[PDB]
DNA sequence: AGCACAATTTAACACTTTTGTCAAGC
DNA sequence: GCTTGACAAAAGTGTTAAATTGTGCTATACT
């Protein structure tokens, strides 16, 4: 009932290709590819071909893909063979296999039969690179770009080789020196390399209460404040009733109590039809009036 | 204070996206459908220089010159023409 | 090591390159922590800490050792010769 | 907090602050800011306070700073630990027990005067039920 | 792994328009 | 009560350099 033991049961059905076959299939793929492009190019060129030859090239295309799929299906074992070695690193086996199959696909598209090298020679590169590149892109819950995954792993080896040389874990300076970067950089790198923990994990230790329900929502409304805030609004409203009508309007608009949007002096003056400087002069007199003890003592506590 | 713009996806579904009035509306919008939609207004200016993805033909072409391909096709065609009546 | 010494050309292999001691240290650090046998020393009085040591465990499950009990070289309890 | 200080519940042990922004403070908040002239600071208060229901004196402090020495893990720039201790008088509610398995809560504490006392005038310490 | 190269984001900076302020005055 | 101009800080805005990021690729043979 296992999923992988089925895939292995099917790919083994195909027979591996000898050295001579790889070349033959490779020929058919290139011939079909050009023949298909040749036809499409003629329509642009407003040209025609022998009706009989045109039907021949049309069949060439059909034959090229059969070789293309047959070439893939024969080398699937190679993808699995390389995929075995990268398990447990945070990617499921099947995922590694499929990504490897993607590399295999490009190996076929870029293979060159004229160079006379066995296919598995040039396919291993693309298959290997496909799997690793995939891990850097997917293995981490918080995706880290490839270049950063690259440096993190280098910092790991530098730390491992330095670990075995010094009989102790080297500090940021040595790690920085050996790596030719600033220690503050290696610190920023070591923060990036952290992987998250599971909230669903149970940390009850006698009590079976998961980690999740232990986080304090900091944005949740504070009960006392939303009330004292409504009481501050009321206290301010009454304090403004002492000011002049024009006066209260300016202070409101300047801070945006009524419309929630602060206003530049120019904007305030445009609604009252006065210069922007006068608006500044008004605020000053009314800040000193609001600084008068009668209106303020109440507000200091708030 | 908001102006409403409509976008049409490829499948024909239309979406209303409320924007603020004092800003410039886009011509395409990532919609609730998950598909790009085009505004039904006048512009709709540009496609933003979409570039063609690399294809198998591009990879083949840059290793084989078109003459090498023509000969390989001649090999294949002469092979085909062998079974048309030719040899038996 | 087997995977390391098999994956290469040869004669470049050295013992250090062949062996990353990460699994050794990890197993030991991973044993003292997150293990049922290793426990924080219970100490609110000298007796508590003394009896935390000498306590025996099974995978009835929990018990402490006898006063004159003296374990034998392998770990067979010997009672007083 | 300075050594030898007395700390009640909610008092400050170590004063710490972390960045904060964008603030986007409420208008009613800023109007008071201008009236009283207290500039809205750019950082939020994250300071250690003694837990609710705890009290005692400060025995010692252990400060670890990145500036000089001090291998503190990646990211940490300074650490300070506060040690608080308290004399705990035996209080009604605490648990006592003998070596035979008998245990119970201290139900009451009677003044030495109104205590059953021997003919010496020697008051008894505790009274155990039969 | 490691590098090359292109594509895109981010910084940097100049330079321009705003927005707040002053002194002096209608 | 209010406006003017000089003026400097501040916030936008466009232009460039730097950095970050993403993709392609590596040819003994190896299933």
């Amino acid at each position: 009932a296992d999923s992988v033991r089925a895939y292995l049961k099917q790919i083994g059905k195909v027979a591996l290709l000898n050295a001579e076959e790889e070349v033959e299939l490779a020929k058919r793929i290139e011939a079909g590819l050009y023949a298909t492009q040749k036809l499409a190019e003629l329509a642009e060129k407003g040209e025609k071909l022998p009706v009989q030859q045109r039907r021949d090239m049309q069949w060439i295309c059909r034959d090229g893909d059969r070789a293309k799929n047959h070439l893939l299906e024969a080398n699937l074992r190679l993808v699995v063979s390389l995929a075995k070695r990268y398990t447990g690193r945070g990617m499921a086996f099947l995922d590694l296999i499929q990504e490897g199959n993607l590399g295999l696909i490009r190996a076929v598209e870029k293979f060159d039969y004229t160079k006379g090298y066995k296919f598995s020679t040039y396919a291993t590169w693309w298959i290997r690179q496909a799997i690793t590149r995939a891990m850097a892109d997917q293995a981490r819950t918080i995706r880290i770009p490839v270049h950063m995954v690259e440096v993190i792993n280098k910092l790991g080896r530098i730390q491992r080789e330095l670990l075995q040389d010094l009989g102790r874990e080297p500090t940021p300076e040595e790690l920085a020196k050996e790596m030719d970067i600033t220690p503050e950089k290696v610190l920023e790198i070591q923060q990036y390399a952290r992987e998250p923990i599971s909230l669903d994990q149970t940390i009850g230790d006698e009590g079976d209460s998961q980690l999740g329900d232990f986080i304090e929502d900091s944005e949740a409304v504070v009960a006392v404040d939303a009330v004292s805030f409504t009481l501050l609004q009321d206290q301010l409203q009454s304090v403004l009733e002492t000011l002049s009508e024009r006066e209260a309007g300016v202070v409101r608009l300047r801070f945006g109590l009524t419309d929630g949007q602060p206003r530049t002096l120019d904007e305030i003056g445009q609604v009252y039809g006065v210069t922007r400087e006068r608006i500044r002069q008004i605020e000053s007199k009314t800040m000193s009036k609001l600084r008068h003890p009668s209106r303020s003592q109440v507000l200091r506590d708030y | 204070p908001r102006q409403v713009a409509r976008y049409r996806t490829d499948n024909g579904e239309e979406f209303d996206v409320p924007f603020a009035d004092d800003a410039e509306i886009p011509g395409t919008w990532l919609c609730r459908n998950g598909l790009e939609g085009t505004l039904i207004e006048g512009d709709v200016p540009e496609p933003k220089k979409v570039k063609p993805p690399r294809t198998h033909w591009d990879m083949l072409l840059e290793r084989r010159s078109v003459e090498e391909l023509e000969e390989l096709l001649k090999e294949r065609l002469d092979l085909i023409k062998a079974k048309r009546r030719g040899t038996g | 090591v087997r995977e390391r010494m098999t994956t290469q050309d040869v004669e470049a292999i050295t013992p250090q390159t062949l062996i990353n001691i990460r699994p050794v240290v990890a197993a030991i650090k991973e044993f003292f922590g997150t293990s049922q046998l290793s426990q924080f020393m219970d100490q609110n009085n000298p007796l508590s800490g003394l009896t935390h040591k000498r306590r025996l465990l099974a995978l009835g499950l929990i018990g402490s050792l006898s006063v004159y009990a003296r374990v034998n070289p392998f770990g067979f309890i010997e009672t007083p010769d | 907090v300075r050594i030898g200080a007395e700390v009640r519940d909610g008092d400050i042990l170590v004063g710490k602050v972390t960045p904060k922004g964008e603030t986007e403070l409420t208008p009613e908040e800023r109007l008071l800011r201008a009236i009283f002239g207290e500039k809205a600071r750019e950082v939020r208060d994250t300071s250690l306070k003694v837990p609710h229901g705890e009290s005692g004196k400060v025995i010692g402090i252990r400060v670890f700073s990145r500036e000089d020495d001090d291998e503190l893990p990646a990211g940490v720039n300074e650490l300070v630990r506060v040690y608080v201790a308290q004399k705990r008088k035996i209080s009604d509610g605490d648990k006592l027990a003998g070596r035979h398995g008998n245990k119970g809560v201290i139900g009451k504490i009677l003044p030495v005067e109104d205590m059953p006392f021997l003919p010496d005038g020697t008051p008894v310490d505790i009274i155990l039920n039969t």
